[PDB]
């Protein structure tokens, strides 16, 4: 008769409302919000043990500079040409600095040092600049407290008349990065909220029936935050703002999926004529293992998805995976609850009209009657879709991808006002041999380092021991008294270690370092650096790199092969559930390929407005991001759709196909539009990475449901005809019934 | 024999599929 | 001959192998405008035309 899950469900509705109700209280009240939680135990972004962090920390450990890589620059320019109280407030200012050992480690003094001044000041002497190595690591918040005091100490003390003073480097640049999107938080979320409740209203034509969908969506969300703020509360698990983020997504997308999975299937059984208990029951008999079963796939691969090495999508791994299991258990308890104390009380849940039936129902005829043409068509659209994709250029300068206005911007524009180089971004090289290196031959040999690095293409200067200006061009001589020079033996520590076993110079680009050119430098920077010393005594040394554009080429590598573990990962996951929901091995690989397919053509679509058209250039993050959320809600709606057609093939392979698109094409495509224009009311955000990453989800899920799973995917399955359920046998028309 | 092979092919076939994507997963992951 | 008559210039004359008129004749002139670029690049004469 009635399975025991839904009477138990629905019998004891209120009590368990009440408990869901309780917990969720419980849990935001005594634990604190993610944004906190994650900031307190953030983590760096950049890998453990890759070749550009190791030359970092042993960089500083050799020269006794700390043991982080974390650094800021401070501007020094006036309108006139700097001069004597311009070194005297530029000394107060280093010993203030140097005064604070909590939050500054180490320092980099050239500017006031007369032999290396020049090449610490503009060509016309009107600007300078210093090095600050500061606490923590990337991305810790030591890092930007310690940012912080310096802004601080730095700006306490007014500076003289005619001159002004800035900071500038990368972790300025991430601070306020940081501060300018909890900024832009409020606006976006206004729009959004105003926009989400639009399309609600336009959807149903109801205000009551928005306010559930709205109070479940609510309910959910806060449950799968406080449940994993209280996980991440007591060290338990790991978390990280990135993660917080995504997860906030995915809740909302499968919250608001489940939902209107439920809500509308129970309206069509009610519109088809049954009475409220056994319109429950059928939809819940109808959607309950569609909804466990997604839920499953979505966590199982979001949590394979942790296996991966670089850091942004290692610590991404459990928590989302936690989460989206608290928002499947909510929605198969909570869910049907009160869907059922909402219909015995009043009367409230009621379908009103019917005309996206009908019409779903005439697609799906015209799906039916001419299955060939449609494909054509369909397929000749991801065509237009794909061609643009194999153009596709991706930049890791963030600096361009925020409005004006944040200090550090200023900042860059005064340096660059100043300087025809990108000297806010420099490099270090360092070679480690096994004997001292102050003596004549082996200076012969740093200045043959230093020739040979200078002459690839793109560097500008190269500043070393011989010449602190950065102009190796020219042949060389020094006789052996130098060594007592005081000045020379101050720029010796500047320059060399301590023990004498190591050299570094001081690589500064031309033009944008972050660009895909300026990544692919640093390898031929090190092949340089190697084949300078091949023949001379220093051969077999070590070499390191570390800088900005080591990192982001580090992270770049790191990023393709992770995206293909992780496509791999979920696409057999896939093949995994359509497998056992269907029972066929043809329908789980028309579905993979489709799948596929669109997320092809989707990227295809966005790459061409984003790039070609308003010729701004894609992030290097938007396709990780789009990827994961599109496959996911894929999965969720190719599940429910193949899951109701495998139901209705009974009576007959097509009149089936027609049956099943009236019954839910009309639920996928309001699920779908609902979240694509959620996410698409983001354009407006003027963080343009956001607004990048939510137009692609947008015009990409408006794609998928309006394109492939109306039209593709149908009529595969009626031009296949009985060879959609190999090995299982059907037959493509029921034995003829007489009149 | 045929029976029991045939009779739980489905298993066998994720086994199958499982074990190819840990090979391949454990061969990308290394490098 | 060689030098501007003002002195703000100077001009090389460069003959290649084989026939200037065929594809690597095409392409060496790219080679040819960034090896002058990277020789001046340093020196005073830097950023000239």
């Amino acid at each position: 008769a009635r399975p025991f899950i839904p009477r138990m469900i629905r019998t004891f509705a209120v009590p368990i409302i009440l408990g869901w109700l309780v917990t969720i209280a419980v849990l935001n009240v005594t634990v604190p919000q993610l944004e906190t939680v994650g900031q307190i135990q953030a983590v760096s972004m950049s890998p453990d043990a890759a070749p550009s962090m190791i030359s970092m920390k042993h960089i500083g450990k050799v020269f006794e500079e700390g043991d982080s890589d974390s650094a800021a620059m401070i501007v020094l320019e006036g309108q006139r040409p700097l001069g004597d109280a311009a070194h005297a407030f530029y000394d107060q200012m280093i010993g203030r600095l140097q005064a604070d050992t909590t939050h500054v480690q180490s320092l980099q003094d050239f500017w006031g040092d007369p032999l290396t001044a020049t090449g610490a000041q503009s060509s016309d002497g009107k600007a300078a600049y210093v090095q600050v190595k500061l606490a923590g690591n990337q991305g810790e918040s030591l890092a930007n407290e310690s940012v912080e005091a310096v802004k601080t100490i730095v700006e306490r003390l007014a500076p003289p008349p005619g001159v002004k003073v800035y900071v500038t480097g990368s972790a300025a640049l991430v601070a306020d990065q940081q501060q300018a999107g909890d900024r832009s938080l409020q606006v976006i979320e206004a729009v959004t909220f105003t926009v989400i409740i639009v399309m609600l209203l336009l959807v149903y034509r109801s205000i009551i029936t928005s306010a559930i969908m709205l109070t479940m969506v609510v309910l959910g969300l806060l449950a799968t935050r406080g449940g994993v703020a209280f996980l991440g509360f007591h060290r338990i698990i790991g978390l990280s703002t990135f993660a917080t983020n995504l997860l906030v997504v995915l809740a909302i997308a499968a919250a608001t999926d489940y939902a209107i999975f439920l809500i509308g299937r129970y309206q069509e059984a009610r519109g088809l004529g049954q009475d409220r208990e056994s319109a429950y029951y059928t939809m819940f008999g109808g959607t309950a293992h569609v909804v466990l079963g997604s839920g499953l796939t979505i966590a199982g691969a979001t949590f394979c998805l942790s296996f991966t090495r670089l850091p942004y999508f290692q610590t991404l791994g459990v928590p989302l995976a936690i989460g989206m299991v608290i928002v499947v258990a909510a929605a198969l308890t909570l869910g049907p609850a009160i869907i059922a104390v909402t219909s015995r009380f009043g009367k409230l849940l009621e379908p009103k009209r019917m005309a996206r039936v009908r019409g779903w129902r005439k697609v799906g005829a015209a799906i039916v009657r001419w299955p060939g043409p449609i494909l054509v068509g369909a397929v000749a659209l991801a065509l237009v879709g794909l061609l643009t994709l194999p153009g596709y250029r991706t930049n890791y300068n963030d600096r361009n991808y925020l409005p004006a206005d944040l200090p550090a911007n200023e900042g860059y524009a005064a340096a660059e006002r100043h300087f025809s180089q990108a000297r806010m971004n420099p490099e270090v090289l360092m070679v480690e041999s096994d004997h001292d290196m102050r003596n004549s031959a082996d200076f012969l040999v740093i200045n043959k380092i230093a020739k040979a690095i200078f002459a690839v293409e793109g560097i500008s200067r190269v500043q070393a021991i011989t010449r602190p200006d950065g102009k190796p061009i020219e042949s060389f001589y020094l006789p052996p008294e130098v060594f007592d020079n005081p000045d020379f033996q101050r720029g010796l520590e500047q320059f060399l270690s301590p023990d004498g076993h190591a050299v570094r110079f001081i690589i500064s680009h031309e033009g944008d370092p972050m660009s895909q050119a300026g990544i692919a430098r640093i390898a031929k920077i090190k092949t340089a650096a190697k084949e300078a010393i091949k023949g001379t005594p220093l051969e077999g040394s070590a070499i390191y790199l570390g800088g900005t554009a080591a990192m982001f080429k580090d992270l770049s590598d790191g990023n393709t092969y992770d995206l293909m573990i992780a496509g791999i990962s979920a696409l057999c996951l896939i093949f995994i559930i359509m497998l056992i929901t269907t029972r066929s091995v043809v329908a789980a690989a028309v579905i993979v390929g489709t799948v596929v397919l669109s997320l092809g053509a989707s990227f295809g679509l966005s790459v061409l407005i984003w790039q070609h058209i308003l010729g701004i250039e894609l992030h290097w993050l938007v396709l990780a991001m789009a990827v994961i959320i599109l496959l996911a809600v894929g999965a969720d709606y190719n599940l429910l759709l193949v899951a109701r057609l495998k139901e209705e093939i009974h009576a007959g392979i097509n009149t089936g196909i027609i049956r099943a698109m009236g019954g839910s094409g009309s639920v996928v495509t309001a699920a779908g539009l609902v979240f694509a224009f959620t996410m698409m009311s983001f354009a407006v955000s003027e963080l343009t990475v956001m607004a990048q990453v939510g137009t692609t989800i947008g015009m990409g899920l408006l794609f998928d449901t309006l394109i492939v799973r109306s039209f593709m995917t149908p009529s595969i399955a009626a031009l296949l005809g009985k060879w959609f359920w190999w090995p299982q046998v059907v037959r493509q028309r029921p034995i003829p019934q007489p009149w | 024999s045929i029976g029991t092979l045939k009779r739980a092919w489905i298993p066998l076939l994720i086994l199958v599929v499982v074990a190819i994507a840990g090979f391949t997963v454990q061969r990308i992951r290394t490098f």
